[PDB]
This record gives C-alpha cells, sequence and structure tokens, in this order.
C-alpha cells in the first residue's frame, strides 16, 4: 500500500523501485489574447523517474508538439507519464525492471495500472510523503537539456552526483530532498547559499557543487534555517 | 396456471414466490403455491423464523417439468425436487387444491412488475450461471460467492456470472490504454455483446438475474456483478439506442420494487452518482433519474 513515515527505510533495500513525478510533464505559461481573453502557451516539460537507491534519473523530456491538437491536456499528461515509463521499464533488460513503482500524485495510479497491465508483478504505489520533486526544474542543467530540447528526449542523470562515494543511500535522498525543498520554499535563497563561494565549483558531469564533508554540514544547515525562516513567514508564526 | 406442492411445513419459515412472501407457522397444514403464471422463470425462496441468515431459494420455469417442495430433515432446509411421474403429481396437486391448502400466486391483472424485472431472464442462461446439470432448477443462497469473488473456494457452489474487470488487458487493446479506459465501448460491444454474450437480451438477462439474486438473497458477488453490468454501458460513449432505452426500463422496475429500507446496502453510491450524473449516459436514463431522485436523494 501507501509508502509513509513508517516503511520509509525501504525506499534504501535492494528491490529495484522508482519514483515517478509528473509535476512538470504539462507546463503553461497564461497570457491574454488581443481580445483581452486568457489562453495558454505550453513549454518543454519533463517526467522524473528517479531510482532513490542508485541516484539514478530517467528524464523524458516532454515537447510541447505531444500537445499538437490535442484536448483536456492535464488529462492527456498523466496517460503520455504512464506511456512513457510503461516504455522505459519495457526498456529495461529484465534483472533492471523496477519491482514497484511509487507515484507522488495518487491521479497517476490508474493510467499507471493500465498502462502497466503486462507487468502484474510490478506493484504500483501512492506515497503519504510530500516529496518535493516538482522542485526539479530549479536544478539549472536539468531546465536547460528540457528547455533547449527541439523533439522528444531521454536523458541520463545521477541526481547524488558522487555522493554514494562517501554517504548511504539513506542520507544521500535525505540531502537531495533537503535540497529540493529549499529549492522548492524560497529558489533565489537557495540558489544563493550554494553559489556564494565561487571557489566552489559544479563539475562538467555533475548536477550540484563539490562540497568537502564539512561544507555539506554547514550547506545543510543553511538550507533548514531557509526552510523554517520561510515556514513562519507563511504561518506567521 | 402451474402449481408447485409442498409435501409439508414443519418448520416455521417465511416463504417469498418472486415478489410476494408469506409466513408460515410449524406444522401448519401448507401444501404449496398455485396458479403461477406461465411464460417467465420464477424463484420460490426461504427465511427460516429460527435462523435469518441464509435466504435460500430455487430458479423454475413449470414448462420444464413438475416441481415440488419437501423439507429434508438431515440437511435442515426446503428443498425443490422433480416429480417424474405427471399422473401421481396431477393427483397430488388436485387433491391439494380440493383441500385448499394452497396459496394462490396473487397476481393483480394490471401489474406488469414480474414481467420487467426478469423480461430478458431465461431458465436456460441461469443453469450456466448456476451449475447442477442433474437439475431443471437452480439453488442460490445468501453466502454463494462468484467466480470473480473467488479468484481475489468451492467451483462447484459458485455463480459463474461473466467477468468484468475494467483494469484488465480483457478491457484494455494495447495502444488504446487512455481511449479504452475513459470510453468502454470497444469493452461493451465487440469484447462483452459480440464476442460472449452474443447479443443485448443475454446481457440484460444477466444483469436483471444479478439483480433478483442482490434483492432476494442479499448475496453480495450478486450486487457487485449488477452494479458492473450497468457501469460498462454508463461509461460506453457508443450504446445502440434500443438498449439505453431498454436499460432506463430495467433500472427503473429494480428501482421501483427494491424494499426502501435496503437502498444502504444493495445500492452503490460511486456507481449511481457516476451513471446518472458523470457518465456519457448521464442524459439517457430518464425515468430511471426521476425515480431514483424521488426515492433516494440521501444516496444522491
Amino acid at each position: 500500500g501507501a509508502m509513509n513515515s513508517s516503511n520509509y527505510a525501504e525506499l534504501f533495500n535492494n528491490d529495484i523501485k522508482l519514483f515517478v513525478d509528473d509535476t512538470n510533464v504539462y507546463r503553461v505559461t497564461v497570457h491574454k489574447t488581443f481580445e483581452g481573453n486568457v489562453a495558454t502557451k505550453a513549454i518543454n516539460g519533463c517526467i522524473f523517474t528517479l531510482n532513490p537507491k542508485t541516484g539514478h534519473l530517467f528524464l523524458k523530456i516532454i515537447h510541447t508538439s505531444v500537445w499538437a491538437g490535442q484536448k483536456r491536456l492535464s488529462q492527456l499528461a498523466k496517460w503520455k507519464t504512464a506511456e512513457e515509463v510503461s516504455a522505459l521499464v519495457r526498456s529495461l533488460p529484465k534483472e533492471e525492471q523496477p519491482k514497484q513503482i511509487i507515484v507522488t500524485r495518487k491521479a497517476m495510479l490508474d493510467p499507471l495500472e493500465v498502462h502497466m497491465l503486462d507487468f502484474p508483478n510490478i506493484a504500483i504505489r501512492p506515497t503519504e510523503l510530500r516529496l518535493p520533486f516538482s522542485a526539479a526544474m530549479s536544478i539549472d542543467k536539468l531546465s536547460d537539456v528540457v528547455m533547449k530540447a527541439t523533439e522528444p528526449q531521454m536523458v541520463l542523470f545521477n541526481i547524488y552526483d558522487d555522493w554514494l562515494d562517501r554517504i548511504s543511500s539513506y542520507t544521500a535522498f535525505s540531502r537531495l530532498t533537503l535540497l529540493l525543498r529549499a529549492l522548492k520554499t524560497n529558489e533565489e535563497s537557495a540558489k544563493m547559499i550554494l553559489l556564494s563561494d565561487p571557489t566552489i565549483t559544479i563539475k562538467s558531469y555533475h548536477l550540484w557543487p563539490s562540497f568537502t564533508d564539512e561544507q555539506w554540514i554547514t550547506i545543510e544547515s543553511q538550507m533548514r534555517d531557509l526552510i523554517l525562516t520561510e515556514y513562519g513567514r507563511k504561518y506567521n508564526v | 396456471m402451474n402449481t408447485v406442492p409442498f409435501t409439508s411445513a414443519p418448520i416455521e419459515v417465511t416463504i417469498g414466490i418472486d415478489q410476494y412472501s408469506f409466513n408460515v407457522k410449524e406444522n401448519q397444514p401448507f401444501h404449496g403455491i398455485k396458479d403461477i403464471p406461465i411464460g417467465h422463470v420464477h424463484v420460490i425462496h426461504f427465511q427460516h423464523a429460527d435462523n435469518s441468515s441464509m435466504r435460500y431459494g430455487y430458479w423454475f420455469d413449470c414448462r420444464m417439468g413438475n416441481f415440488y417442495i419437501q423439507y429434508d430433515p438431515k440437511d435442515g432446509l426446503y428443498k425443490m425436487m422433480e416429480e417424474r411421474d405427471g399422473a401421481k403429481f396431477e393427483n397430488i396437486v388436485h387433491n391439494f387444491k380440493e383441500r385448499q391448502m394452497m396459496v394462490s400466486y396473487p397476481k393483480i391483472d394490471e401489474d406488469d412488475t414480474w414481467y420487467n424485472l426478469t423480461e430478458f431472464v431465461q431458465m436456460d442462461k441461469i443453469r450456466k450461471i448456476v451449475r447442477k446439470d442433474e437439475n431443471q432448477f437452480s439453488y442460490v443462497d445468501s453466502s454463494m460467492t462468484t467466480v470473480q469473488e473467488n479468484e481475489l473456494s468451492d467451483p462447484a457452489h459458485s455463480l459463474n456470472y461473466t467477468v468484468i474487470n475494467f483494469k484488465s488487458r480483457e478491457a484494455i487493446r494495447p495502444g488504446h490504454e487512455m481511449e479504452d479506459f475513459l470510453d468502454k465501448s470497444y469493452y461493451l460491444n465487440t469484447v462483452m455483446l459480440q464476442g460472449i454474450f452474443k447479443n443485448s437480451s443475454n446481457y440484460f438477462g444477466e444483469l436483471q438475474f444479478a439483480f433478483l439474486n442482490a434483492m432476494f438473497f442479499g448475496n453480495y458477488g450478486s450486487s457487485l456483478q449488477w452494479h458492473a453490468m450497468i457501469e460498462l454501458i454508463c461509461s460506453s460513449a457508443t450504446v445502440p439506442k434500443h438498449m439505453l432505452d431498454k436499460l432506463d426500463e430495467i433500472l427503473y422496475y429494480q428501482i421501483k420494487t427494491l424494499p426502501e429500507q435496503y437502498s444502504d446496502i444493495l445500492l452503490n453510491e460511486r456507481v449511481w452518482n457516476i451513471c446518472l450524473y458523470s457518465s456519457f449516459q448521464k442524459n439517457s436514463l430518464h425515468n430511471t433519474e426521476k425515480i431514483m431522485e424521488n426515492k433516494y436523494p440521501e444516496l444522491l
């Protein structure tokens, strides 16, 4: 059943699993027409499919051409997500196929279940966790490849860079969720914290800066502070 | 006009015949039911006064043989049996009639209720859903599970309703996932009507039978089947006009007949709200929507 606080360690066991977040699949700008009506203009989107144990990210870029002449796009976006996740599973060797897929939004359950009928042994699960994967488009290199795409494209990343050389999956996931929670709550402040010391760079093959173990503790502290401040402001508490 | 005689009534029991019911006292000189209309299936059903659990009964058609009821003190129930000796049977019935120890099937001439509930129900189809091929009549009770309920445990005592599952390879064509899930017309029209049922009459027959088993025995699996067959039509954008008009009449009489006090357990809120207010066919069930809104506005 549902993935929650209680069964959290299951994410880092040796059963292959993927999180699927569909938040950034259908993206629009809302604008005024000449006649003063409102219209949307779609921009490129992405499916965020993540192995939380390994950090392997299957970023399926959703080009605006997939919406051309389609109706009820927010509904279609869930089915297109389920179609591409199913295609990804069929593309993987049997021993790499996930045993579970966890969807970050309950509206993905039926679309994914119907697309995965050929895989009755793959469990499709919701989660009670409020995961910040919507903020994936605040990671500059992921935003850059989505916006530059001129056609449908799958791009493979490791969202943990080389962290697993030094820390466990549990700790790497906690660092990722904290970074993304900060980026979601106050993007400008979070990005300022990450780049404030120009001597710490992002490797060409990495997403995040090359912090030492001690620098990560300072960074992680600065992100927690950012999150609590913003919370007091949101709620006047 | 046909007769189902009773050998005796040794235990106190509420006896149902179709939509009618009679209380019989322990050892009351009751010898059966006469004037049963030819041309329809019928159900004769029982609820013991000492165990209001296990409603049970027998589907039969008097054109197919001479049937009687006899209490079995070993198995502790009223059993239907066939009398193969025509002259012995005619002689039993004539005696009981002469002694007026039989109740009369109490049909009002104006009243088409039973016809309307059983229009498409045929004994030959009942006998394929309820498998006991040595008898011409079919036993159903409160507790019997469906083939579908069993998949999710005695196969010989199952209700073999047609399995309907909206999230199955049967229901969803590869490459038409979203289309087939949101519009079930291909599952209704190609798989179920053309493929399995062969025609709308057999589909309606099974739907009507599922309802009657839900109502008369409180059979939960039957209720599931009745709702699934309704939902499959209502969730299809493309249904023949004759089927929609007929479905509206079928459902109207089922909702009209349902005991007012059993709406809570026999009616699925989600299915009815979806069918009357959200589905493709939300505007195609005028009679059904009017009786549901006037009789069960709480559920909606």
